[PDB]
């Protein structure tokens, strides 16, 4: 039983660094995302002017 | 939005500063203007003889 745990743990350990991976691709997406609508906001601001 | 400064301009040119010609000299025949429809509001009649 204690090595069947153990190697359950192990498994769950490698599962959640995978997560943690996905979660940063993702992160650094959205973050382009950010950086892409900042740069169209500004244009706007600038196109208010009459 | 909507925090603006509103500059104001103005037509500005002999007609609007007005004496449409100074005319100092005189003898100097003018063009007259046109029917003005709206400025003649004497009696009406929906007569219609014709």
């Amino acid at each position: 039983r204690f090595t069947s745990n153990i190697k359950g743990l192990t498994q769950a350990a490698r599962n959640a660094n995978d997560g943690i991976s996905v979660a940063q691709t993702t992160e650094g997406a959205l973050s382009e995302i950010n950086n892409n609508l900042q740069r169209i906001r500004e244009l706007t601001v600038q196109a208010s002017t009459g | 939005d909507g925090q603006t400064i509103t500059i104001d301009l103005k037509k500005i040119d002999s007609d609007t500063l007005g004496l449409n010609g100074f005319n100092v000299n005189g003898k100097g025949e003018t063009a007259n203007t046109a029917a003005t429809l709206k400025d003649m509001s004497g009696f009406t009649a929906a007569a219609a003889p014709g």
